[PDB]
């Protein structure tokens, strides 16, 4: 459409803030706060960035769960199909993260999607990373999970291309 | 705009 982003679309600060601003009801909220924590451990590893949790939305990340229209012109599905979304690195609505509050969240092995993997790959979007066209990349737009590590080189490539 | 992630 018309709508355009502002600035380069990566982050010019290393402390990179994030607020989660609702709970999915599936996980209990510490599990789903360390699944997000371990989603940001795998880029904080690789770039030199740090993710601090904060508590209002003042934060460069807002996190939310979603239910169809929920804010942002961009709507869910309802169960299955889009699972999650989010804006690349920038201000207002830029560098934030949504998932589908009508999924089923789980962590590995549960019979839902991995809130884990989710969120590794849409928090590599509010970064500033694309989709990838490498199957095996975590930034492969397509859902299949793994218990092998997430990261691929296309992935590294793309962040530290944005990072160094 | 986002850009979506999708299952199968
Ligand atoms: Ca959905
Ligand atoms: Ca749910
Ligand atoms: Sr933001
Ligand atoms: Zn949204
Ligand atoms: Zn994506």
């Amino acid at each position: 459409g018309f709508q355009t982003f502002e600035g380069d679309l990566k982050w010019h600060h290393h402390n990179i803030t994030y607020w989660i601003q609702n709970y999915s009801e599936d996980l209990p909220r510490a599990v789903i706060d360390d699944a997000f924590a371990r989603a940001f451990a795998l880029w904080s590893a690789v770039t030199p960035l740090t993710f601090t949790r904060v508590y209002s939305r003042d934060a460069d990340i807002v996190i939310q769960f979603g239910v169809a229209e929920h804010g942002d012109g961009y709507p869910f599905d309802g169960k299955d199909g889009l699972l999650a979304h989010a804006f690349p690195p920038g201000p207002g609505i830029q560098g934030d993260a949504h998932f589908d509050d009508d999924e089923l969240w789980s962590l590995g092995k549960g019979v839902g999607y991995s809130l884990f993997l989710v969120a590794a790959h849409a928090f590599g979007h509010a970064l500033g990373l694309d989709h990838s066209s490498v199957p095996e990349a975590l930034m492969y737009p397509m859902y299949r999970f793994t218990e092998g590590p997430p990261l691929h080189k296309d992935d590294v490539n793309g962040i530290r291309h944005l990072y160094g | 705009x986002p850009l979506g992630f999708a299952a199968r």
